[PDB]
C-alpha cells in the first residue's frame, strides 16, 4: 500500500503508540458536552466544536504545545468545515490551521462516534512508519493512505433495502 | 380579536402619562405584533422619559434589552419616524405586569446616543454590544469597547452592508493574533478593560481561563477589587444568520443558541413567527410543545445541579427526545404553525416509564442537596444578592425569583397554554445565595414533572399542525397527494414563506431565565432583524457587582451557582 | 382620478383599469388572463375586487379589476372577505384538473399560478374526483409543450395571434377541454415563439433548450446583459449554473425590448456552453500547441510585437467598444482597421451619417410602435432585426386603436378594439429581394433588385418633394402604387422609415434618407430607423478605421508583419483564399478569441477571450444608445487552470507589457475613461452604467437570488475546501447574493426580477414606475447623439433600373433569423431549426437553366466552386439568384456580388 | 453491545428507490434550496420516455448538520436520513458523497410511495390519464359534446 512523506521494532513502538493513547479535549462548544492532562503529555487532540475567530489563536498553541506524535480528531460539522455557521466570526474548519487526522461528521456526533473514531485513529497509527530514534535513520513520517470508510462500507450501505418507519418509536 | 392582531396600546396606562407628562407631541405610538406598547422617542428626551418610568406610582424597574436596528433597507416603514438606525430599549415593569418598548431614532451622519447606565446598569453591556455590531456611539459610557469582536475588528457586523458569510482563512492574521495573545500578559495596559490602579502596587492583573471565556481579575492578595469578564469567545454571529436564512431555515440555528435548552430555545422564535404569520396553533400542538420544553427544561437543571454537586436521568430523557425527534440534543422540531411530525405511536410508554421512575431519584437529589452540611457550609451566603440588585442587573429565572421577586413567563405572561397546566413556582427569601438558587431549581424540577405528568394524562387528540395556510410545511401526505398542497410546500421551503411586515415579540421562561425572540419582517421570506435576548448575558454582567471584595474560589462556586452558557453569552 | 382602496386614497390614471393602477400602487391582486402589453379581456375571473356605489355602500358588488375602469371617486375593497373568498374559489377550480407535476415541471419556482395558489392562500383540496388530461404536441426544438398545466387563461392565443400575429396556434374545442397548441405536431413559426415561456403563467409552454440542463431560478447566477445576437440590443438576463449558460430570460426595459425577446437572442446562446473553446493562452511553435498562463503570454507576445516593424490591428463588430478601443490603442490608430468589408463599412457610415447629421429624430424600439405610418425599403426586418418587425405590428395595429379611441372606448378593452377595428390597420409598405414574414400586414409589397427598391424610394422622395431627383422609366402601374405610397404618407401624423445595411446597397439607404428629408420638409414628425448588422456595428462605425481589405492588403504587401485579430473570423467579410494567404505570409498572427475559428490553425498566438457571458462590457444599438452588458460568471470558479480574460483586459495589458515590459490586469472604468477621453464622440458611454463604487446604501448589487443553494457543494467534488468567492473590482455587482436586488432601490440595472409572493416574470411590475411602463429609476442605456439641428442634402446618385446580363447572376441576399447570424449558428440546437441549404432561383432562369427545384448546381466564386440544390423563388426576377446569407461558405459579403458558370452539376 | 436508534433518528443520509425498483429521485432541487448548510449539489437529466432523474447528486458530510430538512422538504420522499452514525473518515475530501455513494437498492422508511404514480408527467409505463385520480385524455376531435 502507498505512504505518504529491523521491521518488526517498528511493529512494537506502533502498538504501544496505538494501544496508550491521552486525549486533550478542547471544549469549544456544544459538541464538547455531547462527548462528556495538560497538552504537553496529551498526544490526542479533539477539537470537539466550532473554531470561533477569537479563540483559533488558543487552539492553534496548545496545539503547538504538544509534543510529537501528535494526532488530531475532529468531531462535528463546525471542527469539520465550518458547519452550518458559515459566517464572519467563524474559522471554516478547523483543518485551516491544524492537520487533522480522523473526522466525524454530527452536529454533534454520538459518543459512539467518538469511539469509532478512535478505532479508526488506532488502526492509521497501527499502519504507519516513523523514525526509531533522531540520530539514526530517515527521520521522516510516513502516513499511510488508508482505504477511505465510505468506499469500504459500500457494499452493505447500499445492500440496505427496508427501514423501519417512522410511525412508531 | 386573536392575540396575534396588531395592536398599537393606547389604552395602557404609560401612554396616558407619558402624554400628560411630555405632551402628545413628544413621541409616535407605533403599532405593532410585540405585545408591547412601542413608543418612538426624540433622543434629547431619552433620559428625562428614561428617568420618568424609573419613577412611575409601579415603576418600570428592569431594562430588558437594548440593542440597534439597522432602517436603511427597511422599505415598509409606514407609520415610523424617519431613521438610518435605531436603538430600541425594552423596559419592563414586575408591579404593573407590563412592558414598553422606546425607540430612539438615528441619522447615519450622527450615530450617537446618550448613555442608560446612569439609570440601568446592564446598559453597559447592551451598549458596548451595539456599538461593536451597528457602530453606534454611546455618550457618556465608562469603556465603550467591543465586546464580541476583537478589539482590531474592522468594520460592525451587524449592519446591512457588512457581508454574513466567513472571507477567506490567512495563516498571517492568524499568525498576528497568536502573537499578540502571546504578548498579551506582558503588555496588558488596565485602562483598556475598565479597571483602575494598575500596579497602591499591591493589586495583581490575572487572567481566567459551561463554555470558554476569560475574566481579568484584579486582587488585593487574594481579594477580588475589581473583575472584567472577557466574552466574545463564542460569538457564532446567529442574528446575522437570522437576516440570511429563510423563517422556516433558522431554526436549527435556534436551536443551537443555548445548546442544553433544544425544544426551549425553539419554542419563543416559533411563537414569534406565528404572531408575524397570524398563526394559532390547536392545543396539541401547545401540550406537545410544553411536553417537550419541560422534558428538555428537567434535563437542563439536572445538568445543572449535578454540576454544582445524574447520567441515568438524562440518558432516559435523551432516548425519549430521540424517540420523538429524531435527534438528542438540536431536535429542529418545532415547526412554524405545529411541530415536524406527529407523536411516535409508543411515546406515552416511554413518558410514562420516565415519570414512574423519577421521584425516588427526585427524593435522593433532595437528600443529596438540603441535607448537605458541607454543601450547605460551601455555598450559602456568598454571592449574594438582593432584589434591588437583581432587578436593576436584568437578573431573571432562578435568581430574580430567589430574590423573591414571583415573576415566571409561564404564569404573568402565559404562552402555548401554560394556564391550563396546574404548577407552582418556587420563590426563595430575600438573599440570593448558590444554596437558594440551587433549592429553587430543585423545586422547579419537582414542578416541570407536574407538568410533564398533565401532559401525559390528557393528551389532546387532534392536529400537530395548524389549519393556517403558512404553516411551514403543510403535511406531509397532502403535500404528497394535493396539488395545492404540493405548492404551498414547494415555495415554502425553497423561496420560504411570506410573513407579511410587522414587528412580533416572544418572551419565554428559557432554562436560565427568560429568552425572547423579537424579530423584525420587512415582507420578504427572511428576517428582516432577529433580536434575542438570552439571560446568561445579564447574568454574567452582575458578576464584577456582586463578588466585590470576595475571593477567587468565592468566584468560582459563584460561576458554577449561575445557570449559563457561553454560547447563550455570545449567540 | 381619484380611488379608494380599503378606506385608502390613493391618485391614479383615470385611463387605465384597476388591476394595473392597484398594481402599480404597490398592492397585490392576483390575476392570471390580463398582461401589460396584451391588455384586458376578462378570462380568468381572477382579478376580483368589491366595488361600492359611494363612500356610504355596504353591500357593494364584485367587479372583475382587469375590466373596471380607475376613475375618478372609486371606491373599491380588495381584501373584503367575499372578494377573497371568489379569488380563492377561482383558484380552486384551476385546482381541480391541475397535474401533480411541480416537482418535474420547469416552471417550478418560476410559476405564476404557483405565486397565486400561495397568494389566495389555497392550499387544502376538497375534490375528490378525477382530472381532465391532455395528450402533448411536439412544437420543435425550442418549446416544450404540457397541456396538463394548463388553466385557460388563453394569454397564449393572445400574444400569438392578436400580437405577434402568428398564424399557427389555436385554441381548440369547448367547455372544459380547451386544447391550446398548433393544428398538428411541427414547429412552431413564428419568430417570437420564445416569448410563449414567459407569457404563459403555467408549465405548458417551456423552454426546451433550458430543459436539456434544467435549474431551478433561485439557483441561477443573473446578470444583466445585452442580446449579442443582432443589433437592436434587446436587454437580456443571462443566467448560469456550474460553469455553463443555462438560460437568456428576458429583461425588462421600457424604453427597448420591453417583456419580448425574438427566438434568436433567446435561444441561440448556446454557443457560450460549446466545449472546443478556448480556454487558456495556446502559442503554436512548430507543430506543438504549448499552453501558457496570463503572465508568460503577455511576455511571450510582447517581445514577439517588439521586435516586429509594423503591428496592425482588426477588430470586428461582435467585440465591446471597450476591446475595440483597446486594440486600437496596443496598435495604434492608424494601425486600427475594422474588420468589415470595405462596402460594408461604406453603407455601415452612411447609416450612421444618416442616424446622427440627418436631422430626423430615430426613435427607440419602444416608440416605433406609435408611428402611423410605415416605409421599409431592403431591409428584411423580420430576419435581421426582428424585434423591430414586432414593433411593426404594433404600430400597424394603431389604427384600430385610434378608431376604438373615437368611439370612447378604453385602451385596455383589446377586445372592443380588435372588434371595432376589424381589417382596418396603419400602412405599411415593405420592398425586398423576395416575400417577407410582413406581407400578411403590409399594404404594399415590392418584390424586385436593389436597385430597383432604391429607385422606387427615390421616386417616393421625389414625388412627396420635387427638389429630391426625379426617376425616369418609371411604368405607370408602378407609379400608380408609387402615388398610393405617396399618399398614405403625406396624409400619416408620424410617419417611419426604415432601411438598413443588411440590403447590401448603398443607394437603398440613400432613398430611405431622401424620403425621410421630404417628409421632414413638409413638416411630418418622421423618424428614421436603420438595421446594422452586428451587436456592436455602430459602435464600430463610430470608432472607425480601415477596411478589412485595407488590412488585407498591408499584410500581402509585407508592411506589416505581425496582426492582431480581436473577435473576428475574416471569412465573413472577405473571401477565404485571400484572407488564407495573407495570413499565411504574416510572421505572426495573434487572435484572441472566445470562439474556435477557422483562422486559428495559422495563428501563431491564441489569447482566450471571454464572450459576454464571461466579460464586461459596453455595446452601441442600431439606433445609437450605448449599453453595458455586466459579466455572468467566472469562468475560473469551477475549472481553476481556465485563463478566460475579457478582451480590452488581454489587450491593455499586452500593451502594458509592450511598453513597460510589465502585465497590467486593469479596471474597466480605467478603459471607459481612456474610451470618453480618446474618443468624444463615444463620451456618452461613460453613462452607460454607474462605476464599479456604486452602491445600494453600501452594498453591491447581487447577482444570484437570496435563497442560493449549494453553497458548500456546489463544488466539492473538486476540492472540499470552499474557494473564495469571485471578486469582481469591474461592476458595481457581487458574484454572489451578499448583495441588494431590491425592486425600491435606487438603480437602472436590475439583474433578475424578484420580490416576496411574486416569484414569476410577473415579478417586474415590482420594478416598473407604472406597470407596463419604464422601469422605476429610468431605463438603463444612454443615446450617443441627438438629433442634429440641421439635415443633409439630397442624395442625387440615383441608380439605373437592373439589367439582367447573361453569364452573370446577380446575388440577392436571403436571411434567416436562425443561421445568418455566427456565432447563434454554431449553437447545436439551432441546427434543426436552421434551413437547408438552398439556392434560389426564378422559373424563367431554372427553365433556362434545364434545372427543376432540387437538383443541384455548381457556381464558381472567387475560384472557389460550391455546390448547392435549387429552390424555385416566383418573387425573384430574372438575372438573380437567391443565397442565404451567413451560412455554411456564403459569406454576407456576397450580398450585391455577381455569380459567375451556374450550371447544374 | 450494538446501540439502539429509533426509527426516526437522523444520521446517514440516503437516496432511496420506489416499489418498482427506480429510483425516486426527480432531480427537482428541492432539497438543496431547503438545506440551510447548503450542501447538497445535484443536476437534473432526462432519460428518452421522460423521466428526471439526477445526472449526479453530492453531500458534503463534513457540512452536513444531519436536521432532517432535505427529507421534510422531499416532495417524492426519495431523500432520507437513516439510523446509522457510523461515519468517521481518514480525509476530508471522502466525506463528499456521491449518488453511488447514497443509492440503497430500497424505499428505506417510505415503502409504497411513487411520486410517478401521482404526477400527470408521461413517462415510460405511465401514458396519460394512467395515473392516480386522472381521466382519460378526451380527444379535442371528439364527436360527444
Ligand atoms: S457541530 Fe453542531 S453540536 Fe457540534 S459544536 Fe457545532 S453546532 Fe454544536
Ligand atoms: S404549472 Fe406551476 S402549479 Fe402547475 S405543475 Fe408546473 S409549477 Fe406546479
Ligand atoms: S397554455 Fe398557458 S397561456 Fe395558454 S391558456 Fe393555457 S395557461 Fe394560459
Ligand atoms: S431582436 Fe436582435 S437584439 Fe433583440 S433578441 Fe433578437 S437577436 Fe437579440
Ligand atoms: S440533514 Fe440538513 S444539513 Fe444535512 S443535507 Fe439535509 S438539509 Fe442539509
Ligand atoms: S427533494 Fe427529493 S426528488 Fe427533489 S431533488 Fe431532492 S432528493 Fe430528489
Ligand atoms: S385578470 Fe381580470 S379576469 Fe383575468
Ligand atoms: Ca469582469
Amino acid at each position: 500500500m502507498d505512504y505518504t512523506l529491523m521491521g518488526k521494532l517498528n511493529d512494537m513502538v506502533n502498538w504501544g503508540r496505538k494501544n496508550s493513547i491521552w486525549p486533550y479535549n478542547f471544549g469549544l462548544s456544544c459538541c464538547y458536552v455531547e462527548m462528556v492532562a495538560s497538552p504537553r503529555q496529551a498526544d490526542l487532540m479533539v477539537v470537539a466544536g466550532t473554531c470561533f475567530t477569537k479563540m483559533a489563536p488558543v487552539i492553534q498553541r496548545l496545539y503547538d504545545q504538544m509534543l510529537e506524535p501528535k494526532w488530531v480528531i475532529s468531531m462535528g460539522a463546525c471542527a469539520n468545515s465550518g458547519g452550518m455557521y458559515d459566517i464572519y466570526s467563524v474559522v471554516q474548519g478547523v483543518d485551516k490551521f491544524i492537520p487533522v487526522d480522523v473526522y466525524i461528521p454530527g452536529c454533534p456526533p454520538r459518543p459512539e462516534a467518538y469511539m469509532q473514531a478512535l478505532m479508526l485513529l488506532q488502526e492509521s497509527i497501527g499502519k504507519e512508519r516513523r523514525p526509531l530514534s533522531w540520530v539514526v535513520g530517515d527521520q521522516g513520517v510516513y502516513r499511510a493512505n488508508m482505504q477511505s470508510e465510505r468506499e469500504r462500507k459500500r457494499g452493505e450501505r447500499i445492500a440496505v433495502t427496508n427501514l423501519r418507519t417512522p410511525d412508531e418509536i | 380579536e386573536p392575540a396575534w392582531q396588531t395592536r398599537d396600546h393606547l389604552d395602557d396606562p404609560v401612554i396616558g402619562e407619558l402624554r400628560n407628562r411630555f405632551g402628545p407631541d413628544a413621541f409616535t405610538v407605533q403599532a405593532t405584533r410585540t405585545g408591547v406598547p412601542v413608543v418612538w422617542i426624540k433622543r434629547e428626551q431619552l433620559l428625562e422619559v428614561g428617568d420618568f418610568l424609573k419613577k412611575l406610582p409601579k415603576p418600570y424597574v428592569m431594562l430588558f434589552d437594548l440593542h440597534g436596528m439597522d432602517e436603511r433597507l427597511r422599505t415598509h416603514r409606514e407609520g415610523l419616524p424617519a431613521a438610518d438606525f435605531s436603538v430600541f430599549y425594552h423596559l419592563i415593569s414586575i408591579d404593573r405586569n407590563r412592558d414598553i418598548m422606546l425607540k430612539v431614532a438615528l441619522a447615519e451622519n450622527d450615530l450617537h446616543v446618550p448613555t442608560f447606565t446612569k439609570l440601568f446598569p446592564n446598559a453597559n453591556w447592551y451598549e458596548r454590544e451595539t456599538w461593536d455590531l451597528f457602530g453606534i456611539t454611546f455618550d457618556g459610557h465608562p469603556n465603550l469597547r467591543r465586546i464580541m469582536m476583537p478589539q482590531t475588528w474592522k468594520g460592525h457586523p451587524l449592519r446591512k452592508d457588512y457581508p454574513a458569510r466567513a472571507t477567506e482563512f490567512s495563516p498571517f492574521e492568524l499568525t498576528k493574533a497568536k502573537q499578540d495573545l502571546e504578548m498579551e500578559a506582558l503588555t496588558f495596559k488596565p485602562e483598556e478593560w475598565g479597571m483602575k490602579r494598575g500596579t497602591n502596587e499591591d493589586f495583581m492583573f490575572l487572567n481566567l481561563g459551561h463554555g470558554a471565556f476569560r475574566i481579568v481579575l484584579q486582587l488585593d492578595g487574594e481579594e477580588i477589587v475589581d473583575c472584567v469578564p472577557d466574552i466574545g469567545y463564542h460569538h457564532r454571529g446567529a442574528e446575522k444568520m437570522g437576516e440570511r436564512q429563510s423563517w422556516h431555515s433558522y431554526i436549527p440555528y435556534t436551536d443551537r443558541i443555548e445548546y442544553l435548552g433544544g425544544c426551549v430555545n425553539e419554542m419563543p422564535y416559533v411563537l414569534a413567527v406565528e404572531k408575524l404569520a397570524g398563526i394559532t396553533v390547536p392545543d396539541r400542538v401547545n401540550v406537545i410543545r410544553v411536553m417537550l420544553s419541560e422534558l428538555f427544561r428537567i434535563n437542563s437543571h439536572l445538568l445543572y445541579i449535578s454540576t454544582f454537586i445524574a447520567f441515568t436521568d438524562r440518558q432516559k430523557i435523551y432516548d425519549l427526545v430521540e424517540a420523538i425527534t429524531g435527534f438528542r440534543m438540536h431536535p429542529a422540531w418545532f415547526r412554524i404553525g405545529g411541530v415536524a411530525h406527529d407523536l411516535p405511536r409508543g411515546w406515552d410508554r416511554l413518558l410514562r416509564e420516565f415519570l414512574d421512575w423519577m421521584p425516588k431519584r427526585l427524593a435522593s437529589y433532595e437528600k443529596a442537596a438540603l441535607q448537605n452540611t458541607i454543601l450547605k457550609g460551601r455555598s450559602q451566603g456568598v454571592a449574594a444578592y438582593g432584589a434591588k440588585e437583581a432587578l436593576e442587573w436584568g437578573t431573571t429565572g432562578a435568581g430574580l425569583r430567589a430574590t423573591g421577586i414571583d415573576f415566571d413567563v409561564r404564569k404573568a405572561r402565559p404562552y402555548s397554554g401554560y394556564e391550563n397546566f396546574d404548577f407552582e413556582i418556587p420563590v426563595g427569601g430575600g438573599v440570593s445565595d448558590c444554596y437558594t438558587r440551587v433549592m429553587l431549581k430543585v423545586e422547579e424540577l419537582r414542578q416541570s414533572l407536574r407538568i410533564l405528568e398533565q401532559c401525559l394524562n390528557n393528551m389532546p387528540e387532534g392536529p400537530f399542525k395548524a389549519d393556517h395556510p403558512l404553516t411551514t410545511p403543510p403535511p406531509k401526505e397532502r403535500t404528497l397527494q394535493h396539488i395545492e398542497t404540493l405548492i404551498t410546500h414547494f415555495l415554502q421551503v425553497s423561496w420560504g414563506p411570506v410573513m407579511p411586515a410587522n414587528e412580533s415579540f416572544q418572551m419565554i421562561e428559557a432554562t436560565k431565565g427568560i429568552n425572547s425572540y423579537y424579530l423584525t419582517s420587512d415582507g420578504s421570506t427572511m428576517s428582516y432583524r432577529t433580536r434575542i435576548r438570552t439571560p446568561s448575558y445579564a447574568h454574567l454582567q452582575q458578576i464584577p457587582a456582586a463578588i466585590r471584595g470576595s475571593l477567587v474560589s468565592d468566584l468560582i462556586v459563584y460561576l458554577g451557582s449561575i445557570d449559563f452558557v457561553m454560547s447563550d453569552v455570545d449567540r | 382620478a381619484t380611488i379608494h382602496v380599503d378606506g385608502k386614497e390613493y391618485e391614479v390614471n383615470g385611463a387605465d383599469n384597476l388591476l394595473e393602477a392597484c398594481l402599480s400602487l404597490g398592492l397585490d391582486i392576483p390575476y392570471f388572463c390580463w398582461h401589460p402589453a396584451l391588455g384586458s379581456v376578462g378570462a380568468c375571473r381572477q382579478c376580483a375586487v368589491k366595488q361600492y356605489q359611494n363612500a356610504e355602500d355596504t353591500r357593494g358588488r364584485l367587479v372583475m379589476s382587469c375590466m373596471t375602469p380607475a376613475s375618478d371617486g372609486t371606491f373599491i375593497s380588495i381584501d373584503d372577505e367575499e372578494a377573497k373568498q371568489f379569488r380563492e374559489s377561482v383558484v380552486e377550480w384551476l385546482m381541480t384538473n391541475h397535474p401533480h407535476d411541480c416537482p418535474v415541471c420547469e416552471e417550478g419556482g418560476n410559476c405564476h399560478l404557483q405565486d397565486m395558489t400561495v397568494m389566495t392562500g389555497h392550499s387544502f383540496r376538497r375534490y375528490r374526483f378525477t382530472k381532465r388530461t391532455h395528450r402533448n404536441q411536439d412544437l420543435g426544438p425550442f418549446i416544450s409543450h404540457e397541456m396538463n398545466r394548463c388553466i385557460a387563461c388563453y394569454r397564449c392565443v393572445r400574444y400569438y395571434k392578436d400580437y405577434a400575429g402568428g398564424t399557427d396556434l389555436g385554441v381548440y374545442g369547448a367547455h372544459d377541454n380547451v386544447y391550446f397548441g398548433r393544428p398538428e405536431d411541427g414547429t412552431l413559426e413564428s419568430e417570437f415563439s420564445g416569448n410563449l415561456v414567459e407569457i404563459c403563467p403555467t408549465g405548458v409552454f417551456t423552454d426546451k433548450t433550458h430543459s436539456e440542463r434544467y435549474n431551478r431560478k433561485w439557483d441561477m447566477q443573473f446578470a444583466p446583459s445585452i442580446c449579442q445576437q443582432c443589433s437592436i440590443g434587446c436587454n437580456i438576463s443571462p443566467g448560469e449554473r456550474y460553469g455553463e449558460l443555462r438560460r437568456i430570460e428576458n429583461r425588462y426595459n421600457g424604453t427597448v425590448n420591453h417583456y419580448f425577446l425574438c427566438d434568436r437572442g433567446r435561444f441561440g446562446y448556446g454557443y457560450v456552453n460549446l466545449k472546443d473553446r478556448p480556454r487558456q493562452p495556446v502559442q503554436r511553435r512548430g507543430d506543438d500547441f504549448i499552453t501558457l498562463n496570463a503572465e508568460q503570454a503577455m511576455q511571450g507576445a510582447a517581445d514577439i510585437l517588439r521586435q516586429s516593424k509594423k503591428v496592425i490591428g482588426i477588430g470586428s463588430p461582435r467585440a465591446s467598444v471597450e476591446s475595440n478601443f483597446a486594440l486600437r490603442e496596443l496598435v495604434g490608430e492608424e494601425n486600427f482597421y475594422t474588420g468589415i468589408a470595405h462596402g460594408e463599412q461604406e453603407r455601415l457610415q452612411l447609416a450612421l451619417k444618416v442616424l446622427r447629421e440627418g436631422g430626423i429624430y430615430t426613435p427607440a424600439l419602444r416608440e416605433i410602435e406609435s408611428y402611423d405610418a410605415v416605409l421599409v425599403l431592403g431591409e428584411d426586418v423580420t430576419q435581421t432585426g426582428a424585434r423591430v418587425a414586432l414593433a411593426v405590428r404594433q404600430a400597424v395595429k394603431g389604427k384600430a386603436r385610434e378608431m376604438a379611441a373615437a368611439q370612447k372606448v378604453a385602451d385596455w378593452q383589446i377586445a372592443a378594439i380588435l372588434n371595432i377595428g376589424q381589417r382596418a390597420k396603419h400602412p405599411l409598405f415593405v420592398t425586398n429581394v423576395d416575400d417577407t414574414r410582413l406581407d400578411d400586414i403590409a399594404a404594399w409589397t415590392y418584390r424586385a433588385p436593389v436597385e430597383d427598391q432604391a429607385r422606387l424610394g427615390f421616386a417616393i422622395a421625389h414625388a412627396l418633394d420635387n427638389s429630391a431627383p426625379a426617376v425616369d422609366g418609371i411604368e405607370p402601374e408602378l407609379q400608380s402604387k408609387i402615388d398610393v405610397i405617396v399618399q398614405a404618407l403625406a396624409g400619416a401624423k408620424k410617419p417611419l422609415i426604415i432601411s438598413g445595411t443588411n440590403a447590401g446597397s448603398l443607394e437603398v439607404i440613400q432613398a430611405a434618407a431622401n424620403v425621410a428629408k421630404a417628409l421632414k420638409g413638409r413638416g411630418a414628425d418622421v423618424g428614421i430607423t436603420m438595421i446594422a448588422r452586428s451587436v456592436n456595428s455602430m459602435g464600430l462605425g463610430i470608432m472607425g478605421g480601415g477596411s478589412l481589405e485595407e488590412a488585407l492588403t498591408e499584410l500581402e504587401t509585407g508592411r506589416a508583419d505581425a496582426v492582431v485579430v480581436l473577435e473576428n473570423d475574416l471569412h465573413r467579410h472577405a473571401s477565404a483564399t485571400r484572407v488564407n494567404a495573407a495570413l499565411a505570409k504574416a510572421p505572426l498572427v495573434m487572435v484572441v478569441d472566445h470562439q474556435r475559428t477557422a483562422i486559428m490553425e495559422n495563428a501563431h498566438l491564441v489569447l482566450s477571450a471571454a464572450s459576454f457571458a464571461e466579460s464586461d462590457g459596453t455595446v452601441i444599438n442600431n439606433e445609437g444608445r450605448a449599453q453595458r452588458f455586466f459579466q455572468v460568471y467566472d469562468p475560473a470558479y469551477y475549472d481553476s487552470k481556465t485563463v478566460m480574460l475579457e478582451s480590452w483586459r488581454w489587450l491593455h495589458s499586452l500593451h502594458s507589457t509592450l511598453l513597460s515590459r510589465e502585465v497590467d490586469w486593469t479596471q474597466l472604468d480605467h478603459v471607459i475613461d481612456a474610451v470618453v477621453a480618446k474618443i468624444p464622440e463615444l463620451a456618452g458611454i461613460k453613462d452607460a452604467a454607474p462605476d464599479a463604487t456604486f452602491r445600494i446604501r453600501g452594498q453591491k448589487l447581487a447577482r444570484e437570488p437570496h435563497r442560493y443553494s449549494g453553497r458548500t457543494a456546489m463544488r466539492a467534488n473538486i476540492s472540499v475546501h470552499e474557494p473564495r468567492q469571485p471578486q469582481d473590482i469591474d461592476t458595481m455587482f457581487t458574484f454572489s447574493m451578499e448583495g441588494n436586488n431590491q425592486p425600491t432601490a435606487h438603480r437602472s440595472q436590475v439583474p433578475f426580477a424578484w420580490a416576496p409572493g411574486w416569484n414569476s416574470p410577473q415579478a417586474w411590475n415590482k420594478f416598473q414606475d407604472e406597470v407596463g411602463g419604464k422601469l422605476r429609476f429610468g431605463d438603463p442605456g444612454v443615446r450617443l447623439f441627438e438629433t442634429s439641428e440641421n439635415g443633409l442634402d439630397y442624395f442625387t446618385s440615383v441608380p439605373a433600373r437592373f439589367q439582367p446580363q447573361d453569364g452573370k447572376w446577380r446575388i440577392a441576399p436571403y436571411y434567416h433569423l436562425f443561421g445568418s447570424d455566427e456565432l447563434s449558428q454554431r449553437a447545436p440546437v439551432f441546427q434543426s431549426r436552421m434551413p437547408q441549404p438552398y439556392i434560389k432561383l426564378n422559373p424563367a432562369d431554372a427553365a433556362k437553366l434545364g434545372v427543376n427545384a432540387g437538383t443541384r448546381v455548381s457556381f464558381s466564386y472567387d475560384g472557389n466552386t460550391v455546390t448547392l440544390p435549387v429552390e424555385i423563388a416566383e418573387g425573384l426576377t430574372a438575372g438573380q439568384v437567391g443565397l442565404p446569407m451567413g451560412m455554411s461558405g456564403i459569406a454576407p459579403v456576397l450580398a450585391g456580388a455577381h455569380l459567375e458558370d451556374l450550371k447544374e452539376a | 453491545e450494538p446501540v439502539y436508534l429509533p426509527p426516526r433518528y437522523r444520521g446517514r443520509i440516503v437516496l432511496t428507490r420506489d416499489p418498482d425498483g427506480e429510483e425516486r429521485c426527480v432531480a427537482c432541487n428541492l432539497c438543496a434550496v431547503a438545506c440551510p448548510v447548503g450542501c447538497i449539489s445535484l443536476q437534473k437529466a432526462e432519460t428518452k420516455d421522460g423521466r428526471w432523474y439526477p445526472e449526479f447528486f453530492r453531500i458534503n458530510f463534513s457540512r452536513c448538520i444531519f436536521c432532517g430538512l432535505c427529507e421534510e422538504a422531499c416532495p417524492t420522499t426519495a431523500i432520507q436520513l437513516t439510523p446509522d452514525f457510523e461515519m468517521g473518515e481518514y480525509k476530508r475530501q471522502d466525506l463528499v458523497y456521491e449518488k453511488e455513494d447514497l443509492l440503497i437498492s430500497g424505499p428505506g422508511k417510505y415503502p409504497e410511495y411513487n411520486f410517478y404514480r401521482m404526477a400527470g408527467m408521461a413517462i415510460d409505463g405511465k401514458d396519460k390519464g394512467e395515473a392516480e385520480n386522472e381521466a382519460k385524455p378526451i380527444d379535442v376531435k371528439s364527436l360527444l359534446p
